[PDB]
C-alpha cells in the first residue's frame, strides 16, 4: 500500500491569509495513460466529507475558486486564498493509482488568533454524591489559546494520577477558544482521610501556575 | 440519486453485525460501492468496495476476514457480514459509490453508528457541582451539572429553556470503566446567581428520562 | 515491405456506357485503426 | 414514444495493451454511430453515464 504524508499536521492560519498544505506518496502513483488521479476531501464535524478537488488540475462542479491544487509528478500541495469562517475542519487525501486504495492521514485545520487569558475554576462534589457515597472533584479550564497547558491533580502536596479524566473540545466560532475538564472521582471515605485537594494550571501565558485548593477540614 | 443505511446498532463483543446499504436515483448494480471506517478519534480507514452486479470483492490488506460483503440485484441492497468483533472496532461506518479512473465519489451517506459493548441500558444518573463553602466571591461565577452512568449515546444536557446559552461548554464523552460521563458548564455574573433559580435539564430519548435538577448554593 | 495490388472496375459496361475517374490522387486515411503491426507507407491509384 | 432493444452480438477490435504480463488492465474502446445520418437530422445523448449490468453474469 502507497502510504501519504500531510504536512503540516495542524496549520493554524488567521482569517484571508494563504496557506499550503503538502501531501506525499511514498512511490511514484502517475498512472501509464498520461494522468495522476487523487482526491481531495474536506470534513466538517458532525457532517459526511465534501468534495472540492478531484484531478487536481482540474476542479469539483460547485467549489469557489478560493482552493486550488498544483504540484509534480511526487509532491502535491493544497492551497487555499482566503480562509473563511467556513473553511473549518480536516482534509483527506486520497490516491487513485494502484490497487487497493488508500486514505491519507488528515490535516486538522481551524483558524488562529492571538492569546487568551486562561479561566480556572475547581467544584468540590455536592451534597447529593455525599449521600449517594461518592465524591466527583471537576476542574474546568475555559477561555485558554493555545492549547499548550498542564492540570495536576495534589492531594495533601502528593501528585495523583489515578481516577483523572481529561476532556476538551474543538476551538468555538464565537470567540476562538479552548476549553479542558479534568474530572476525579474518590469514595467517600477517602473524602473524609484527607485534607486538602488542589488542582493546578501551567500555561504559557501564565508564569506561575494558576493554584486552585480547598481543604476538607478547613 | 440518495442512500440510506441502517440505524444505531449496539452487540455483545464477539457477535455479528448487519448493516444495510440502500441505493436509489441511478444504476445501483452498474458500478462500484465502497464503505469507509472513521474511527470517532482520528483517521480515515477503509474497508472495501463492491461491484454489485458481478461477484467481485476485494479488502485492505489490515482488514482481511473481518467482513464479507454482498450485494442484492433485485433489491438494490448492499450487506456486509461482519466477523467476531472486539472493542477496538467500535467506530463509525460511511458508504458512497465510486468509478475508478473517471468521475467519482459525487454523493456519500448519512452515517452509521455502531456502538459495540457489554454493558446494559441504564438510566443516566443527575448529579450537580456545586463550589466549595469557603471561597472567594469574584465577579463571575462558573456553573456544573454531571450526568454519570447512561448508556448508549447521546444525552442532551441543557440550561433552563435555553435561557442561560451563551458561554455554554458541553465537552465529548469520554469513558471512566464501561460508561459515561458527562459534564455541561457556563459562566454567569456574580450578581444574579444569589438571585435567579436555574436548574439544568437532562433530556435522554433511548431510555426517554426527563430530569431537571436545580443548584443551590451552600 | 509488401506491395498488395486490389482492382477495382465495371462489369457489364465498356468505356463507351461508364467511365471510371478516381476522386482522390491518394487513399483516404482519416478514420484509419493502427493494428500495432502494419503501418501503410503508401497508397497509390491508377487509372488504366 | 418508442423503446426498443434488439439483442445482438458484437465484435470489436481493440488494441491489447500488453506490458505488464500477465495481470493487467485492458482498454477496449468501441464506437456507437449511425451511418446513415449525420448530426443534421437526429442527435444522440445517453440517458445514464454508466452501462447498465443488471442482466451481467
Ligand atoms: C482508455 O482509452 C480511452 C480512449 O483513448 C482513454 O480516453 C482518453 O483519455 C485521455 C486522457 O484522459 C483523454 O484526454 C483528455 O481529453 C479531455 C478533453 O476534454 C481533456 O480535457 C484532458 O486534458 C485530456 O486531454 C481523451 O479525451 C480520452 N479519449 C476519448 C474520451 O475519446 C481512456 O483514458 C483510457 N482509459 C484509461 C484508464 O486511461
Ligand atoms: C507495386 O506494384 C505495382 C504494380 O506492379 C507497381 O506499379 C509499383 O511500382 C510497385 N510499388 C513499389 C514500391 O515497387
Ligand atoms: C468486360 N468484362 C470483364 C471480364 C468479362 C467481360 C464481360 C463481357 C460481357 C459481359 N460481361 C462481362
Amino acid at each position: 500500500d502507497v502510504l501519504m504524508t500531510q504536512t503540516p499536521l495542524s496549520l493554524p492560519v488567521s482569517l484571508g491569509d494563504q496557506a499550503s498544505i503538502s501531501c506525499r506518496s511514498s512511490q511514484s502513483i502517475v498512472h501509464s495513460n498520461g494522468n495522476t488521479y487523487l482526491e481531495w476531501y474536506l470534513q466538517k464535524p458532525g457532517q459526511s466529507p465534501k468534495l472540492l478537488i478531484y484531478k487536481v488540475s482540474n476542479r469539483f462542479s460547485g467549489v469557489p475558486d478560493r482552493f486550488s491544487g498544483s504540484g509534480s509528478g511526487t509532491d502535491f500541495t493544497l492551497k487555499i486564498s482566503r480562509v473563511e469562517a467556513e473553511d473549518l475542519g480536516v482534509y483527506y487525501c486520497f490516491q487513485g493509482s494502484h490497487v487497493p486504495w488508500t486514505f491519507g492521514g488528515g490535516t486538522k485545520l481551524e483558524i488562529k488568533r492571538a492569546d487568551a487569558a486562561p479561566t480556572v475554576s475547581i467544584f468540590p462534589p455536592s451534597s447529593e454524591q455525599l449521600t449517594s457515597g461518592g465524591a466527583s472533584v471537576v476542574c474546568f479550564l475555559n477561555n485558554f489559546y493555545p492549547k499548550d497547558i498542564n492540570v495536576k491533580w495534589k492531594i495533601d502536596g502528593s501528585e495523583r494520577q489515578n481516577g483523572v479524566l481529561n476532556s476538551w473540545t474543538d476551538q468555538d466560532s464565537k470567540d476562538s477558544t479552548y476549553s479542558m475538564s479534568s474530572t476525579l472521582t474518590l469514595t467517600k471515605d477517602e473524602y473524609e482521610r484527607h485534607n486538602s485537594y488542589t488542582c493546578e494550571a501551567t500555561h504559557k501565558t501564565s508564569t506561575s501556575p494558576i493554584v486552585k485548593s480547598f481543604n476538607r477540614n478547613e | 440519486v440518495q442512500l440510506q443505511q441502517s440505524g444505531a446498532e449496539v452487540m455483545k463483543p464477539g457477535a455479528s453485525v448487519k448493516i444495510s446499504c440502500k441505493g436509489t436515483g441511478y444504476t445501483f448494480s452498474s458500478y462500484w460501492i465502497e464503505w469507509v471506517k472513521q474511527r470517532p478519534g482520528h483517521g480515515l480507514e477503509r474497508i472495501g468496495e463492491i461491484l454489485p452486479g458481478s461477484g467481485s470483492t476485494n479488502y485492505n490488506e489490515k482488514f482481511r476476514g473481518k467482513a464479507t460483503f454482498t450485494a442484492d440485484k433485485s433489491s438494490k441492497t448492499a450487506y456486509m457480514q461482519l466477523s467476531s468483533l472486539t472493542s477496538e472496532d467500535s467506530a463509525v461506518y460511511y458508504c458512497a459509490r465510486y468509478l475508478p479512473y473517471y468521475y467519482a465519489m459525487d454523493y456519500w451517506g448519512q452515517g452509521t453508528s455502531v456502538t459495540v459493548s457489554s454493558a446494559k441500558t441504564t438510566p443516566p444518573s443527575v448529579y450537580p457541582l456545586a463550589p466549595g463553602s469557603a471561597a472567594q466571591t469574584n465577579s463571575m461565577v462558573t456553573l456544573g451539572c454531571l450526568v454519570k452512568g447512561y448508556f448508549p449515546e447521546p444525552v442532551t444536557v441543557t440550561w433552563n429553556s435555553g435561557s442561560l446559552s451563551s458561554g455554554v461548554h458541553t465537552f465529548p464523552a469520554v469513558l471512566q470503566s464501561d460508561l459515561y460521563t458527562l459534564s455541561s458548564s457556563v459562566t454567569v455574573p456574580s450578581s444574579t446567581w444569589p438571585s435567579e433559580t436555574v436548574t439544568c435539564n437532562v433530556a435522554h430519548p433511548a431510555s426517554s428520562t426527563k430530569v431537571d435538577k436545580k443548584i443551590v448554593p451552600r | 515491405q509488401q506491395n498488395c495490388t486490389m482492382k477495382f472496375g465495371s462489369w457489364t459496361y465498356d468505356k463507351a456506357k461508364i467511365d471510371l475517374v478516381n476522386m482522390h490522387s491518394r487513399v483516404d486515411q482519416l478514420d484509419f485503426w493502427e493494428s500495432g503491426e502494419w503501418v501503410i507507407v503508401d497508397a497509390v491509384g491508377t487509372y488504366n | 414514444s418508442i423503446f426498443w432493444l434488439p439483442p445482438a452480438i458484437y465484435k470489436s477490435a481493440c488494441k491489447i495493451e500488453v506490458k505488464h504480463f500477465p495481470f493487467d488492465q485492458q482498454n477496449c474502446t468501441m464506437k456507437f454511430r449511425s451511418w446513415t445520418y449525420d448530426r443534421t437530422e437526429i442527435d444522440l445523448v445517453l440517458k445514464s453515464e454508466v452501462a447498465s449490468l443488471d442482466d451481467f453474469t
